[PDB]
């Protein structure tokens, strides 16, 4: 039983795609850029 | 945690664009009828049942008591 080598390698490949998806998910410090504006 | 991710959604500008402009339209008529029935109310209204006078025969809009409704 197993993996076959094809099933290994797009495995991989598709585990590295998805990674750098999930990494690019994440918010940088100025992400939610707010417009202010106010009229016991 | 430095954790923050972004959340997949959809649009809510419409939806919220759309209540507000129902909202403000509402209110522009709303407001100024809550506040013309509320002086008519306060300083006029309330009309008072009394005898019809001998001889005197009333209009048709003098057999109501509401001052709006007059
Ligand atoms: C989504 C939205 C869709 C909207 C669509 C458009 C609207 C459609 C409907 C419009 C219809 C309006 C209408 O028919 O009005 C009916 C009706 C009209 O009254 P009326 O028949 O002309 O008057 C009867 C008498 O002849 C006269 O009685 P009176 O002269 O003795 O009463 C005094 C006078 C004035 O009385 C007062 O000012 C004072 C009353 C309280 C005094 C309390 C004490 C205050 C003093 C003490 C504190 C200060 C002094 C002390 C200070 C020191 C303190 C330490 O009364 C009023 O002015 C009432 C004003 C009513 C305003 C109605 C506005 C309708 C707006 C319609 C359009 C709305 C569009 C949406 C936006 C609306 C705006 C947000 O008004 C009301 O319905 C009032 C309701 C009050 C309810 C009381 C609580 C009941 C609770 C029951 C439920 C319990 C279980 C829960």
């Amino acid at each position: 039983s197993g993996y076959t080598p094809d099933e290994k390698l797009r495995l991989q490949q598709l585990r590295e795609l998805r990674r750098r998806w999930l990494k690019d998910q994440e918010l940088s410090p100025r992400e939610p850029v707010l417009p202010p504006r106010r009229v016991t | 945690h430095g954790k923050r991710l972004f959340i997949i959604k959809p649009s809510g500008f419409y939806d919220r664009r759309f209540l507000k402009l129902m909202r403000f339209y509402i209110l522009l008529t709303g407001i100024p009828v809550a506040i013309g029935i509320t002086l008519v109310n306060v300083f006029i209204g309330e009309a008072e049942l009394a005898d019809i006078p001998e001889g005197y025969v009333p209009e048709h809009w003098e057999y109501f008591k509401h001052p709006i409704s007059r």
